[PDB]
Parts: structure tokens; C-alpha cells; sequence
């Protein structure tokens, strides 16, 4: 691998975060052009910087002056400056340079800003429609939203008793606002909705558990 | 051409206790009863009279699905000649049955967490049913030598006891649906056949 | 104010050509190569190659025995043709534009690589054929209500959601696709809204599949 980042990194508000770029041996960093790049979930990354040295940069309009440039020859590295961290600097970082006729980027260093308040998650559950069961099918849709932080667990019941067979959960994801949102999916036969008294989605999140049931 | 509406029987979202046991008239159709049979969602499928082998082949004057739910343990008592508070009180088949008695555990609709108290069944009669026989009175049941009048009282009870159907109980007592099916072959033009008949 | 927009989403064969195009408008005060950049599912990013305004071009020498761009500056347009395709070619196309630095008697350089970016593209590579949608009414139940509609078993994806051709956007949550072991996808999209506009308020969310041309619009009533 030409070029290395760290898979994660968490910092603390108005701490800051030094983003590494770990250049393969036989390629010394003292010399490179590096490039470093943000990318926040659904949009295209977002040049910050190139950083040289000292004397050769260059510092994208409209980027915070927070963020700065430098390089750590003993590491073979180059580094991302981020000072006074923000809720608003999570994202994706991407270093690059041009190396054998080609820019090349570091797989992404997800930064984590920590201390974002607990949410409570909203759950909806929906039945099968009138039409799907016409079409002979049955699918109940249980959707989860606005919790932080993102791990959830999401069970269903038939009746009263736990059901894992013909279920599919996404994997939570932040919606815009820093929040997450997932989605839980219940395949049944249109038998097996119609001899039952009532199904149940329950999300457990933060000590407290909301359940939402349906039923023909 | 037109088929039986079996669904309307089998696939009803409400059951009637068995004290108050539903029935319908079910004529001038074609009972594809390969649907019933070959469905592994019966726990029992008995007929009396005919072999159900060739349930298809034949042709009945009337036909009347009976429908009501009993405990699981209960399923024994529709057939003909038993006995029991069911087949004395509540419903009784006749000891010469034509006909078949569908049934299957219907714990995930009737039972309820706490209980099912609508499901209710006759515990008191002066004297058993009569075949296809339906009592619905209240009235108070006189099990002593006073002659009670209207309130409950030693010897004196209320004829109907509810079910507690809870998801949790034992097999034996959990709701089971039942439909019995009377082939009525009176000394008249058929008007209910099979698919695969002449 | 530039705006890179790329060509809609699909499905292409193993084994057949890939190509998409860029269409550029706004501001172009300065000289810009243009490139093409793919992410993958993992969030990799690859660089693909540019093109100068001449034409000239210079390929990722990975791709290059796959890879054709070519400028129409007439139209302000770019494109990219990507040969013998396969899945690992499965990702988001991005079309960017770099603007050239300082330039010395010697040599150009480009010091603000990808400057602008277009929205990203997804390409799916597979054997597979695509499958339009079906759209199910997710009927509606403090004072406000939720309804949406269930869009079941299309493939590849993307599918775009809108309420009301847009109009509505306040309260629209479109959820990210689930996959079924059947290898299709389903999404839900619900919008959240006063139960004194259930009765009066037409609701009628509009899916759009492009990688099956298909455009299904549903009225989710009460
Ligand atoms: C009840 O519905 C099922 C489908 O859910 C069908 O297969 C069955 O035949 C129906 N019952 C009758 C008596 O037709
Ligand atoms: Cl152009």
C-alpha cells in the first residue's frame, strides 16, 4: 500500500486530532505533495489543503483555518492537523499524492468527534399493505430514527414470543444532523400475518426499550 | 363452476364459542376438497361414512360447515358416540355421521397474555344434546334441591365457563379451530360436487 | 459557480463497456484538467485519469488498457469509457475538475487537485437482470401522522424517492435500501405530517428506478 491512514480516529471537542499518512518504505515523504480531502456521508470529498513544507502549501477557500499541514520524516508520514475539533469536522479523510502516473489515496480516516448527547430513537411499524397481501406477500417495515448513539437492537414478536426467522435490519446509519436512522424488515407469508393476533417491533436504545405492535 | 366458499368458512378471522357453534349453508358449488386434505395445516382430518380418498369423486344435496373453537383435549369429543362436556352439552354429532371434522391448533389468533375469556362453553344441562342440537340459554342451572331463581348460589350455578386461553398453556389446553363438514344426501337432485365426479 | 453533473445511474454487463459523461456549467475563470474518480463500497477512492481541453489524456496506468476519455468542449462535456467490465468495477463514478497552478517555463502543476465534484454516479456491474420495483402504500396510523410506501424488490440500485414530484420535502426520511438473500433490494420512505391534512392533502410518493426505466408514482391515502 502506497499510502496508509489509520481506519478510525476519536478525538474530544476542542482537542486536536493529528491524522497520519504513512508512506510506503521505499518512497520518502520528505519530498511529496500531499493532498488531504473531507467527505461527509452523501456528498463528494472536499479538498482542504496541499502541504509540502513550510513554504509550499496551499489552503482551499472557505476551508477553517483549523486545519493545517505537516509531515513526520522519522514516521514516513505525512499528518492532518485539526485544532479546536468540532462536532462538525466527523468525517472521512482522505490523504493523496501522485505517484507512478497516478493519484493514489490512503483508505480514509473516520473521524470520530466525541461527547454528542444521547437521542431517543422514533419507531414506526407499518403493516402489510391491503395490496401486497392481494399480491400474496407480507411485509412488515419497522423504521428507526433520531438516536444517538447508533447501536440498537431491534427484535419482533409474534404475539408474545421472539421471531428471528425472515428478518433483515440495515446497519444504522447518521442521518443528516449527526443522528442515525435504521430499518428492520419482517418477510411473512399473508397465512402467517392473518393467524396471528398482532406482531411487534422493539427497539431497545439507551435503558429504554419502545415497542410498536400491528395486527390485521 | 362456481367454487365453494370454504375460505369464508376456514379463513373467518372470528370463531363462535362452542356453545353458540356457527353454521352455514353451503350449496350449489364445487367442493375441490383436494385443497383440504392436501394442506399440513390440520392437526386432525377424520371422516365418517366416506373415505376421504375419494371425497372429490362424490356428489351431497347440502352441505353445512359447522365452525367453533374447544380446547385441544376436547377435539376427542367431535366424533360420533362420545361423551364428555362438549358432546353432552355444547355440540353433538349424530352416531351414523357422513361427514369429515377438521381441526388445528389456533393458539397465535384465540389465546390471549392474561386470557381469553370469550371463548366460552356450557358446563350444566338438564340433558345431553341432540344431534346438531344448539343451547344458547342463560338461565341458571338448578343442581340441588332449592329451586333457585335468578342468583348464583350453592347448587346453583352459572351454565357457561369461559376458557382462560393463554399462550402459555399446555397443548392440550390450548384454542383449537374446528369445522365440521355434514354431507347432506337427501332424496334430491345433488347441488354440491367434486371436482373429478361425472 | 461550476456544476459537474455525471449521466444516471445503471446496470452494465460483465464483460461489456461501461461509459458515462460529464456535462459542466457556470463559472470557468481559469485552465482546468477534468478527471473521472470511483469509490468503492468500502469508501476507497481510485483515480481514473483526465483529460486537457486538447484532448490529451493521461490514464491510471491500472486502467489504462480499459480506459478512454474524451472532451467535447463544444458541448462542455467529458466522457469515460471503461471496457471488459467486471464486478470489481461496481462503484460511485465521480466526474472532477482540477485547476492548473503555478506554472513554471518547464512544467505545470496542479496545485488544487479536484477542485469541484460531481454527485457521484453508481455503476453496477452484474450478470443479473434489472428489476423494476413494485410500490407498496404505506397507509397513515401527539397531532402529526406517519405514512410513506414500501419499494419492494428492484435491482441494482439506486431508486430516488420524492413526495408529491418534490413539492413535499419537510419530513420526508427516505431510509437506506436493505438487501434480501434473494440479492434484491427494498427501501422504505415515510414523511411525517399533521393528521388535520390526512383528509384534504393528496400524498403520492414518486419512484424512480432509472436502471429498469421504470417510474411508479403512488397515492398513500388513509
Ligand atoms: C385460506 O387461504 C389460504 C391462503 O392463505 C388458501 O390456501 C386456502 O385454500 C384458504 N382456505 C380455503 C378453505 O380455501
Ligand atoms: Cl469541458
Amino acid at each position: 500500500a502506497v499510502l496508509t491512514q489509520p481506519s478510525s480516529l476519536s478525538a474530544s471537542p476542542g482537542a486536536s486530532a493529528s491524522l497520519t499518512c504513512t508512506l510506503r518504505g521505499g518512497i520518502n515523504v520528505v519530498n511529496q505533495r500531499l493532498y488531504w480531502y473531507q467527505q461527509k456521508p452523501g456528498s463528494p470529498p472536499r479538498f482542504l489543503l496541499k502541504y509540502k513544507s513550510d513554504s509550499d502549501n496551499f489552503l482551499g477557500s472557505g476551508v477553517p483555518s483549523r486545519f493545517s499541514g505537516s509531515k513526520d520524516a522519522s514516521a514516513n508520514a505525512g499528518i492532518l492537523l485539526i485544532s479546536e475539533v468540532q462536532s462538525e469536522d466527523e468525517a472521512d479523510y482522505y490523504c493523496m499524492m501522485w505517484h507512478s502516473s497516478a493519484y493514489v489515496f490512503g483508505g480514509g480516516t473516520k473521524l470520530t468527534v466525541l461527547g454528542q448527547p444521547k437521542a431517543a430513537p422514533s419507531v414506526t411499524l407499518f403493516p402489510p399493505s391491503s395490496e401486497e397481501l392481494q399480491a400474496n406477500k407480507a411485509t412488515l417495515v419497522c423504521l428507526i430514527s433520531d438516536f444517538y448513539p447508533g447501536a440498537v437492537t431491534v427484535a419482533w414478536k409474534a404475539d408474545s414470543s421472539p421471531v428471528k426467522a425472515g428478518v433483515e435490519t440495515t446497519t444504522p446509519s447518521k442521518q443528516s444532523n449527526n443522528k442515525y436512522a435504521a430499518s428492520s424488515y419482517l418477510s411473512l407469508t399473508p397465512e402467517q400475518w392473518k393467524s396471528h393476533r398482532s406482531y411487534s417491533c422493539q427497539v431497545t436504545h439507551e435503558g429504554s426499550t419502545v415497542e410498536k405492535t400491528v395486527a390485521p | 363452476t362456481n367454487l365453494c366458499p370454504f375460505g369464508e368458512v376456514f379463513n373467518a378471522t372470528r370463531f363462535a364459542s362452542v356453545y353458540a357453534w356457527n353454521r352455514k349453508r353451503i350449496s350449489n358449488c364445487v367442493a375441490d376438497y383436494s385443497v383440504l386434505y392436501n394442506s399440513a395445516s390440520f392437526s386432525t382430518f377424520k371422516c365418517y361414512g366416506v373415505s376421504p380418498t375419494k371425497l372429490n369423486d362424490l356428489c351431497f344435496t347440502n352441505v353445512y360447515a359447522d365452525s367453533f373453537v374447544i380446547r385441544g383435549d376436547e377435539v376427542r369429543q367431535i366424533a360420533p358416540g362420545q361423551t364428555g362436556k362438549i358432546a353432552d352439552y355444547n355440540y353433538k354429532l349424530p352416531d351414523d355421521f357422513t361427514g369429515c371434522v377438521i381441526a388445528w391448533n389456533s393458539n397465535n389468533l384465540d389465546s390471549k397474555v392474561g386470557g381469553n375469556y370469550n371463548y366460552l362453553y356450557r358446563l350444566f344441562r338438564k340433558s345431553n344434546l341432540k344431534p346438531f342440537e344448539r343451547d344458547i340459554s342463560t338461565e341458571i342451572y338448578q343442581a340441588g334441591s332449592t329451586p333457585c331463581n335468578g342468583v348464583e348460589g350453592f347448587n346453583c350455578y352459572f351454565p357457561l365457563q369461559s376458557y382462560g386461553f393463554q399462550p402459555t398453556n399446555g397443548v392440550g389446553y390450548q384454542p383449537y379451530r374446528v369445522v365440521v363438514l355434514s354431507f347432506e344426501l337427501l332424496h334430491a337432485p345433488a347441488t354440491v360436487c367434486g371436482p373429478g365426479s361425472h | 459557480q461550476v456544476q459537474l453533473q455525471e449521466s444516471g445511474p445503471g446496470l452494465v454487463k460483465p464483460s461489456e463497456t461501461l461509459s458515462l459523461t460529464c456535462s459542466v456549467s457556470g463559472d470557468s475563470i481559469g485552465t482546468y484538467y477534468w478527471s473521472w474518480i470511483r469509490q468503492s463500497p468500502e469508501k476507497g477512492l481510485e483515480w481514473i485519469g483526465y483529460i486537457h481541453h486538447s484532448g490529451k489524456t493521461n490514464y491510471n496506468p491500472s486502467l489504462k488498457s480499459r480506459v478512454t476519455m474524451s472532451v467535447d468542449t463544444s458541448k462542455n462535456q467529458f466522457s469515460l469509457k471503461l471496457t471488459s467490465v467486471t464486478a470489481a468495477d461496481t462503484a460511485v463514478y465521480y466526474c472532477a475538475r482540477s485547476p492548473i497552478g503555478y506554472c513554471s517555463s518547464t512544467k505545470c502543476y496542479i496545485d488544487k487537485p479536484f477542485d469541484s465534484w460531481g454527485q457521484g454516479t453508481l455503476v453496477t456491474v452484474s450478470s443479473a437482470s434489472t428489476k423494476g420495483p413494485s410500490v407498496f402504500p404505506l397507509a397513515p396510523s401527539g397531532g402529526t401522522a406517519a405514512l410513506g410506501c414500501l419499494v419492494k424488490d428492484y435491482f441494482p440500485e439506486p431508486v430516488t424517492v420524492s413526495w408529491n414530484s418534490g413539492a413535499l420535502t419537510s419530513g420526508v426520511h427516505t431510509f437506506p435500501a436493505v438487501l434480501q438473500s434473494s440479492g434484491l433490494y427494498s427501501l422504505s420512505s415515510v414523511v411525517t405530517v399533521p393528521s388535520s391534512s390526512l383528509g384534504t392533502q393528496t400524498y403520492i410518493c414518486n419512484v424512480n428506478h432509472k436502471p429498469s426505466n421504470t417510474k411508479v408514482d403512488k397515492r398513500v391515502a388513509a
